[PDB]
């Protein structure tokens, strides 16, 4: 068969972060079909990674407050979370981040080991009150969208996010291509982290989608289907 | 729809064909709309880009009855319509129909675009409360999503030994994500870090200090991801609101919300939060079954209880000792508190998230008395005049009533169905009237300078509790111009005179203690045609000062018509109000004293004769009353109402002394305008 | 403080009423400069320019009133009350 | 209101010379009513461009 | 107990005979 | 239905009896004189309310005139089987049980005491020996419409008296199908309805065809039953009666032999079945609207066959003889292409709104020729063709097939009226589907219009692909009182999977009243709960546990009758599980397609001058006093102003705006109002002098006249 | 921590009809969305033929009868709408439907021309007697979705044509079931069970694989942006 009228993207840049990606016309009943699959797959499909544990040095019982430092554990837990780092090693890999005497510490002051790197260093973690330090050890592993914290000697594992995109909303709205007024108009709303654009993000999860419906085109290459023609 | 639309814009449309070049001649566009090619269509959605039309519902009743809106295309041939305008239509899609004009001159036009546009009329005229916010299934969806359930999933645990707390979340997209993936319930205890919402002032003014919040600024906030969520329809720098969302609490909230905002942002947030209620709706499991509808868990018990009674009275009447108006007043009286204690009972037994109750308790629609006339006890009911029936019905609605139950109960039905077409035609009537006898008022001058105006109790003080706010302070003095300066106990002044007393400046005369505040009101007003803007005040719709020009009277007139068809009954219904208007003597007269005095009553039958002696002299004003209706309170220290006409008891002037209703002319002679 | 407005909503009214003592003035205050407006479109072809076309430029095909309104809001306009 | 008969025959007796002036009476005859953007201080503004803009528009 | 033969059997959950049948209507 | 129901009316105004505003009060309420005699639930919830009623089932009128009611007598404590029937007078001495009380099986009453209606509207139970009379069936004080509401026992009198009245008001479908669950009288109902043919006498049917069906009796001798396809009703919906015996099939007398219109084997169908499921869907069901599947659309469940009669007459004038004739003058050939020999459409061409149906022309020989006009008729030898054309066209609004047309001819002497030569009837049809703005309602008055017609593919389905047909609202069932609904859905799923109560351990506790053949039932089984006798709750809780599991072998709906869906869009179940089951659903007669209407301009009226037409222009809506006080509130003078002077009385004004519309130019100033000037010019002929005064005390001629261009 | 197993499709054939198809692993709350896409892309978007007028000699529209036949035109009609054919060619063609004496006369007695096939000859059509004869000429074309008999209303053709309601429909029934494998460590995954019922016009997997191709091009508009 063909399309009445090939849908097209056409992408609006609201920030560096955001975007409104629109995708029109569609026929009557596609809109939703594309954007909710669409939206799971950009928000749990592209791959990441994300501090997974961390080891403060004098916490053993967690709930209390670490000395030298006005900052609790939970909000030292929170801080870190929002971390946005990008890792090249399928193995976990230990990263220390160490700091004596007053001052500030902030994400810019973690020595990374090969591979990993952190896209954010001017991120404040904490305050360090006078003669204060801290030693903790924070582990970041590769994954794919969101997870729980795993694992339930001091360890505290975290809720970890392995997406770099970390939220998204979409819009169906009615369109009219010459007297029909019922096609659809895809209205696509995401915002990724700094470590990937949105363009990238939506790429990804479209090349993904295409793939795991190969699939099911595999079956039989010789059925006839609907197809929008070359551009 | 596409064929109203173009048989009603047809020479608009004709122009514009010709200016395209589709057709040469206006014949030939006229044949081309009437055959109605294609590329009429592609016009069409062109000439009505900015065009408003108006939609009217008869019978219209009020202002907001005819209001005007953008037109948009639609296949079928129903005119669409939004959710929110169908309270102020106060129509309710069961088959009604309403017509559709159209404005043609450029004033035409701009009216209809500036003062009827349907986003203008939020408020109604006749009082400040919204008239278009969540109403029927939207409220039920926010209700759902703010609520808070204890032990939920995802649910703020304190760290124990080992494990640390669980439940904090670093902002909403991390809450949001959890809680697609299935381990967070939107309405679950938590402690999200919020970082675009202005926080609490409780909040604010501690974790921050009096410096001033900012966009950008963490947070933590003990809520549920359901009220995170909810909050962000609202508009930025509106304070986090972490209540339920009850039916009374989002009307606080619009009115705190278009009190303070531009009518764009009230119109706006109105829709978001339309939106989220229908989206939340769905996903609310708010249905109805015989699960759902529960019966009390004994019922045998309170039943054969006030049976006995009811026997009781049964024997001892069929022995001669009462009478029988007696035996129908004790049949009534154990029957209604029969009915009193099913409803208690019901009450006590129903869970919280039964939808049965959940429709009613979060104010959606409906209220417990019907909740009990279903799976409870429908109660007593009435014969065809209105005498209650001295045999109950002792059957709910879903246990099914017996055959000569159902017929008994036909009565009341039929009676209120043929007494509502009446109700209708006198509401019209007194509204007629009204309008015909204020169409005069008009707002004239800016400010007749008038120093003389009526004084209105703000809220009566008592020796325990000293300021104890009116039950009525929002609809006596809440949009009047003040109108001399609130002095207080001490030297210096609250609010000076020409204010707006509003809801800030009503809590600060609270706050200092004032009770008696003279304000001015078109009662005294100096002007000799109409009024002038500053003694009428604060306009309703508005919101702000009336404007010069505004035709007052109209809308005093259909406010007081509008509600005349919902309220139902010496008369206490329409008829009274109705009567009360016209002027005319009271059916139950009541006697008013004509001067303080010590009442010598005396008490004699077929005719009661009230003489009062004065307190400085004179005759004995005589009163040969009727002996039938009754005595009313008198105005000892006490002033309570368990209190009787005592004998000598003394009196103030123009005081009613027996219970009904003072005549007017009485009170204008005696007292005074 | 708000997210664009779209559709005659545009623009708003409570910007619209700070530059009009009230909202019967304004009505008349955009219906009347709408006239000249549309007078003018008319007049175009040939004659004289008394009547000045719209200050603002028009958007594709704006009606004469929604660019009287758009003007006003420009304060690209002034008037005397009677 | 009431008995049209006697109201007129009322009237053209005592040859009542009312004035058209009130909301009611300005709607039947087809005059622009004595309230909102009728009235006069509303219903004769002259707008025209301000200056500044007709200047820097040629 | 269907007075017309060609009836559609329904079963029913009526539990009190009829012991008049109903007239022409 | 309506017809049954129309020849069972009661009415009580019309001559000789109380007017409308006569009729105080008092009498249109009800009276404990009614039951048996005159229903109480059904009459029409207009203004007319009260004063029309129906006659209960077993109500039958005396010789003088006074309503009886059987009742049976008790000779001494005990039932008897024989009848007398007793009017209003010989009630009030006599003492009358009620028909729910319980009886032993010989007669004897099980209680003591029994509740009873004394002589004035008065129950009291009394001594078991006092009672003298017994009502004969609980169905005794419904009228027909009423009778056929299952579980009117749960519904509260304003609904019923809603289902009532709609159940008047459905249209005949294309295709009838028998509700799942509905009471006794669906079945006598139609039989005596006359819709319905019944065979005489006993026979063999020896040939059926789509026309007529003959029976051999047994007698020998032959009957044929002629049966009327696709005849229009009164009130326009069509009518058919399509045979149901087979050829060879033996048939006894009395049976039924073709339904008519409404009627599946013999018992009233006035509606399909719908797979409701109750909640609330995304506020495209808000406040009473209703949300269909598009399956209902394409497959025709809810389409209906609607016929129009246009009819037009020839008749002789002064001038000449009108005739229908095939030639009009200046018309092009396409326009006549459909047009048969003798003037008038052709069988099956499907015409439009604005096609010629009739060739009518008339003659106007006997008028003022122009002298131009006469001058060009010689100039090109052109015919003077004075005949006009009165061509008969369809109405705006109409299509359809041209199923048939008759043509009444005088000069064969067909008994025309006086003054006529021709007249020809034309039948157009149409065939109207289902689509937004129509109305739908169920049996207990839970009206609704159509809000939206979803795809298939969005609506919820059920853990099987099913998808519902049919979504409503749930705030709309408690507030209404009307339950009763739900328990027809949840009995009409059990009647459709068909259930299977456990009975090796025995019969179960709640199902001992059973009828002992009820204890089980196919999928799709026929189910009936007479009106006051039927199904307890306690029954339905039972038989919703006990359903047959579907054909994969998993049971959908859980024991309360609920079940968990999908969402349709989003893909993911709904988090609570949700109510499902079928509900028997009409289609009301208050369709879209008849209300809808616009003018832009169309003829005016002759002595008022105001907006008027008869489906050439729709015609104008009424603006009355209340819709111009409305605007004045506006403060919206010029709106007003418009609405009332420009278009809708001030010629000139009417005449010069459509001018300024069409061009550019702006919309020029009112008039004066034509309602005035006629006011004006008709006070000053009752000799009473009305000037129009202005400044300076000096009169305004009113009379002006200019001449444009 | 990733599952690198990308994705596997197996086919297991319940009936002619019936199959279902079994997808695993994917990503934890992501087997539902997936399922839900391809259920509403067979349902709409999976192209057929169905008959799309139907030319009865004798008979001028659809609200008659023709002698002999037991069931009016009406009916017919809606008999005739269950018919299901696969019509290779995409072109209106033709299909010719001659009987005449006493009987019943089924689907299978349509002679369908080279390309076109009845897959349900069983169907009853009508019912015949002696008297009477039935001669229907009717077309097939190939389509999708639901188009309404307005289509052919307009074509301008002789007034024998009776234009009918076409369904270019094969698939009947979907559904899925989200078999979770969630476990308390996080390595958990999904599995989609999607039961495919077709109407005897093609066989599952052809359905399958035509919804599947929809997608694959319809979402090749976002990889392509870049
Ligand atoms: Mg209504
Ligand atoms: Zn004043």
């Amino acid at each position: 068969m063909l399309i009445s009228q090939r849908p097209t993207l056409s992408e609006d840049v609201l920030t560096d972060n955001r975007s409104q990606f629109v995708i029109e016309p569609l026929e009557p009943g596609f809109g939703y079909t594309l954007g909710n699959s669409l939206r799971r797959t950009l928000l749990s499909s592209i791959p990441g990674a994300a501090v997974t544990s961390i080891r403060i040095d004098g916490v053993l019982h967690e709930f209390t407050t670490v000395p030298g430092v006005k900052e609790d554990v939970t909000e030292i837990i929170l801080n870190l979370k929002s971390l946005v780092v990008s890792s090249e090693e399928d193995e976990p890999v230990t990263m220390y981040l160490r700091k004596q005497g007053p001052g500030e510490v902030t994400a810019g002051d973690i020595v990374p080991p090969a591979g990993v790197t952190v896209h954010n260093p001017g991120m404040h973690i904490a305050t360090l009150n006078d003669k204060g330090k801290l030693e903790v050890e924070l582990v970041v592993e590769r994954g794919r969208g969101y997870v729980p914290a795993v694992q339930n000697i001091g360890r505290i594992p975290v809720d970890s996010i392995y997406s770099p995109v970390l939220k998204v909303t979409y819009k169906v709205d009615a369109t009219r291509v010459e007297q029909r007024t019922d096609f659809d108009k895809l209205i696509l709303d995401v915002e990724t982290k700094n470590s990937i654009s949105p363009r990238d993000a939506l790429a990804s999860a479209g090349k993904t989608l295409v793939e795991l419906f190969g699939l099911a085109r595999e079956l039989n290459v010789e059925a006839e289907g609907i197809e929008i023609g070359p551009s | 729809p596409k064929l109203m639309a173009l048989e009603l814009f047809k020479p608009f449309v004709m122009k514009r064909l010709v200016d395209l070049n589709h057709a040469q001649n206006i014949k030939s566009a006229k044949r081309m709309v009437e055959r109605q090619r294609p590329q009429v269509w592609d016009v069409l959605e062109e000439v009505i880009a900015e065009h408003p039309v108006l939609l009217n519902r008869a019978p219209t009743l009020h202002r907001l009855g005819i209001q005007a809106f953008e037109p948009m295309l639609v296949e079928g041939k129903a005119i669409q319509l939004h959710p929110l305008v169908c309270e102020a239509f106060n129509a309710d899609f069961d088959g009604d129909q309403m017509a559709v004009h159209l404005p043609l001159s450029a004033e035409a036009q701009a009216e209809a675009r500036i003062l009827m546009l349907s986003s203008n009329n939020i408020l109604s005229p006749a009082s400040g409360r919204p008239l278009a916010m969540p109403r029927l299934d939207m409220v039920t969806g926010l209700y759902y999503l703010t609520t808070e359930v204890p032990g939920d999933t995802g649910e703020y645990q304190p760290a124990s030994g080992d494990h640390p707390e669980t439940g904090v979340y670093s902002s909403p997209a991390e809450a949001i994500m959890a809680a697609d993936r299935g381990v967070l319930s939107v309405r679950a205890k938590i402690k999200v870090r919020l970082t675009q919402l202005r926080p609490p002032v409780e909040i604010e003014a501690e974790l921050f200090g009096h410096s001033g919040w900012q966009p950008g600024d963490a947070w933590m906030a003990e809520t549920t991801l359901g009220r995170v969520m909810f909050n962000e329809l609202l508009p930025l720098g509106y304070p986090f609101v972490n209540k339920q969302m009850h039916k009374k609490v989002q009307a606080a909230i619009i009115n705190d919300l278009a009190e303070r905002y531009p009518m764009i942002v009230v119109a706006q947030t109105v829709d978001k939060l339309k939106d989220a209620g229908f989206y939340w709706a769905t996903r609310s499991g708010v249905t109805v079954s015989m699960a759902d509808v529960l019966v009390p868990p004994r019922k045998k018990e309170i039943l054969d209880h006030y049976e006995e009674r009811a026997d009781k009275v049964e024997k001892q009447f069929q022995r001669g000792a009462l009478n029988h108006d007696e035996r129908n007043e004790a049949l009534v009286e154990i029957w209604k508190e029969a009915t009193d204690e099913v409803g208690q009972a019901l009450r006590e037994h129903y869970p919280d998230d039964n939808p049965i109750i959940t429709i009613v308790d979060s104010g959606a629609t409906g209220n417990f008395t019907q909740t009990r006339t279903l799976a409870g006890m429908k109660g007593l009911v009435t014969n065809p005049k209105g005498e209650f029936i001295p045999r109950p019905v002792k059957s709910s609605f879903r246990e099914g009533l017996t055959v000569l139950e159902y017929f008994i109960n036909t009565h009341g039905a039929r009676k209120g169905l043929a007494d509502t077409a009446l109700r209708t035609a006198d509401s019209g009537y007194l509204t007629r009237r009204l309008v015909d006898v204020s169409q005069d008022v008009i707002v004239r001058e800016h400010d007749c300078q008038t120093e003389r105006g009526i004084v209105v109790e703000l809220a009566e003080r008592a020796p325990d509790g000293t300021l104890i706010r009116d039950p009525y302070i929002e609809t006596s003095a809440y949009a009047r111009t003040l109108g001399t300066d609130a002095v207080d106990e001490a030297g210096n002044v609250i609010v000076e005179r020409g204010q707006d007393l509003g809801d800030p400046e009503i809590d600060a005369l609270l706050a200092a203690g004032i009770t008696q505040v003279k304000v001015r009101s078109v009662l005294t007003c100096a002007t000799s045609t109409g009024v002038c803007a500053t003694c009428y005040g604060r306009s309703m719709a508005t919101g702000k000062l009336v404007d010069i020009g505004e035709a007052v009277g109209i809308v005093a007139a259909q406010s007081i018509g509008e509600p005349g068809t919902q309220l139902t009954m010496i008369t206490g219904g329409l008829p009274r109000v109705q009567e009360l208007f016209e002027a005319r003597v009271p059916r139950g007269k009541a006697p008013i004293a004509d001067v303080t005095g010590r009442v010598r009553l005396e008490d004699g039958e077929r005719f009661y004769k009230i003489t009062i002696v004065p307190d400085d002299g004179g005759e004995e004003v005589v009163y040969d009353k009727i002996s039938k209706r009754q005595r009313l309170r008198v105005f000892k220290h006490e002033d309570g109402s368990e209190r009787v006409l005592s004998d000598g008891d003394h009196v103030e002037v123009g005081q009613q002394l027996m219970e009904g209703s003072a005549d007017p002319h009485e009170v204008l002679r005696v007292q005074g305008p | 403080g708000y997210d664009t407005p779209l559709g005659i909503t545009n623009p708003p009214i409570d910007e619209l009423l700070d530059r009009v003592s009230s909202k019967y003035a304004l009505v008349i205050y955009a219906a009347k400069r709408a006239r000249q407006i549309n007078d003018y479109y008319n007049q175009l072809g040939e004659g004289i320019l008394e009547y000045v076309g719209p200050l603002v430029e028009p958007g594709l095909q704006e009606k004469p009133l929604s660019i009287a309104l758009r003007e006003i809001h420009a304060d690209l306009l002034e008037h005397t009350e009677g | 209101f009431q008995e049209t008969t006697r109201v007129l025959t009322d009237a053209a007796i005592n040859c009542r010379s009312d004035k058209l002036n009130g909301l009611k009476e300005n709607v039947i005859i087809g005059k622009l009513i004595p309230a909102g953007t009728g009235i006069n201080r509303y219903r004769n503004i002259a707008v025209q461009p301000t200056e500044e803009a007709r200047a820097a528009a040629y | 107990n269907n007075s017309v033969p060609g009836a559609p059997n329904r079963v029913s959950f009526a539990k009190l005979r009829e012991p008049l049948e109903v007239p022409g209507l | 239905l309506s017809g049954l129901t129309h020849k069972r009316r009661l009415s009580a105004l019309g001559p000789g009896g109380l007017s409308r505003e006569r009729a105080g009060l008092e009498v249109r309420d009800v009276h404990p004189s009614h039951y048996g005699r005159m229903c109480p639930i059904e009459t029409p919830e207009g203004p007319n309310i009260g004063l029309i009623g129906s006659l209960s089932v077993y109500a039958r009128v005396n010789p003088f005139g006074f309503i009886e009611t059987p009742y049976r007598k008790v000779v001494d404590g005990v039932v008897s089987d024989e009848i007398v029937y007793l009017t209003a007078d010989e009630e009030d001495r006599h003492v009358v049980a009620q028909a729910n009380s319980p009886i032993d099986a010989d007669g004897r009453f099980v209680e003591p005491r029994v509740l009873v209606r004394r002589k004035a509207g008065e129950v009291e139970y009394v001594p078991s020996s006092e009672v003298d009379y017994m009502d004969v069936s609980p169905r005794q004080m419904v009228s027909v419409a009423t009778a056929m509401i299952p579980f009117l026992e749960h519904d509260d009198a304003n609904r019923a008296l809603m289902g009532a009245n709609m159940q008047r008001q459905a249209v005949p479908l294309v295709r009838s199908e028998a509700p799942l669950v509905g009471t006794g009288m669906e079945l006598r109902a139609a039989i005596d309805a006359g819709d319905v043919v019944v065979a005489e006498e006993s026979g063999v049917i020896e040939e059926v065809s789509a026309d007529y069906i003959t029976v051999m009796h047994d007698n020998g001798t032959r009957r044929t039953y002629r049966m009327r396809k696709f005849a229009r009703s009164n009130h326009g919906t069509c009518a058919n009666q399509c045979p149901i015996v087979d050829a060879g099939d033996r048939v006894e007398a009395g049976q039924v032999i073709a339904d008519g219109p409404c009627t599946d084997d013999g018992e009233m169908a006035l509606g399909k079945n719908l797979l409701v499921a109750i909640m609330p869907w995304e506020g495209h069901n808000y406040e009473d609207a209703i949300i269909l599947s598009n399956r209902l659309v394409e497959e025709d469940v809810l389409t209906s066959i609607h016929i129009e009669e246009h009819e037009i007459d020839a008749r002789d004038t002064k001038l000449g003889a009108e005739e229908i004739t095939r030639d009009i003058p200046n018309i092009s050939d396409e326009v006549l292409a459909d047009l048969d020999e003798r003037g008038i459409v052709r069988i099956g061409a499907e015409v439009r709104d604005g096609d010629i149906l009739v060739g009518k022309v008339t003659p106007k020989g006997e008028t003022e020729l122009t002298p131009e006009e006469r001058l060009l008729r010689a100039i090109f030898g052109e015919k003077a063709r004075e005949v006009r054309d009165t061509s008969l066209k369809v109405p705006h609004g109409e299509s359809g097939k041209v199923i048939g047309i008759r043509v009444f001819s005088r000069e064969d002497e067909d008994e025309l009226p006086a003054g006529v030569n021709e007249l020809v009837r034309v039948y157009v049809a149409q065939k109207r589907k289902i689509s937004d703005g129509d109305k739908l309602a169920g049996r207990h008055g839970n009206k609704g219009v159509i809000g939206k017609i979803l795809p298939v593919e969005d609506m919820p389905f059920l853990a099987d692909g099913t998808p519902v047909d049919i979504i409503l609202n749930t705030h709309g069932v408690p507030r209404r009182m009307n339950i009763g609904q739900i328990l027809e859905t949840h009995l009409g799923w059990c009647a459709h999977s068909g259930w299977k109560v456990d009975a090796a351990k025995g019969v179960p506790d709640w199902a001992a009243r059973l009828p002992d053949e009820l204890l089980e039932a196919q999928p799709n089984a026929i189910v009936s709960t007479p009106v006051f006798d039927g199904a307890q709750e306690a029954e339905l809780q039972g038989l919703l546990s006990c359903t047959l599991p579907n054909r994969d072998g998993d049971v959908l709906v859980d024991a309360d009758g609920k079940a968990m869906l999908f969402d349709g869009r989003s893909g993911e179940p709904f988090p609570y599980p949700v109510t499902v089951g079928y509900m028997y659903i009409m289609k009301l007669h208050h369709l879209v397609d008849d209300k809808i209407h616009a003018r832009s301009t169309g003829p005016y009226s002759m002595i008022t001058q105001q907006p008027l037409g008869g489906k050439a222009q729709f015609g104008g809506q009424r603006f009355g006093e209340m819709e111009c006080w409305a605007m004045q509130a506006y403060g919206a003078a010029y709106t007003l102003q418009e609405l009332l002077t420009i278009k809708s009385d001030d010629t000139v004004g009417r005449v010069k705006v459509y001018e300024a519309i069409v061009k550019g130019e702006n919309i020029p100033e009112p008039g004066i109002p034509e309602s005035f000037k006629v006011l004006l010019k008709e006070l000053q002929s009752l000799c009473l002098n009305v000037e129009v005064l202005s400044s300076d005390g000096a009169a305004i001629e009113l009379r002006e006249g200019e001449d444009e261009d």
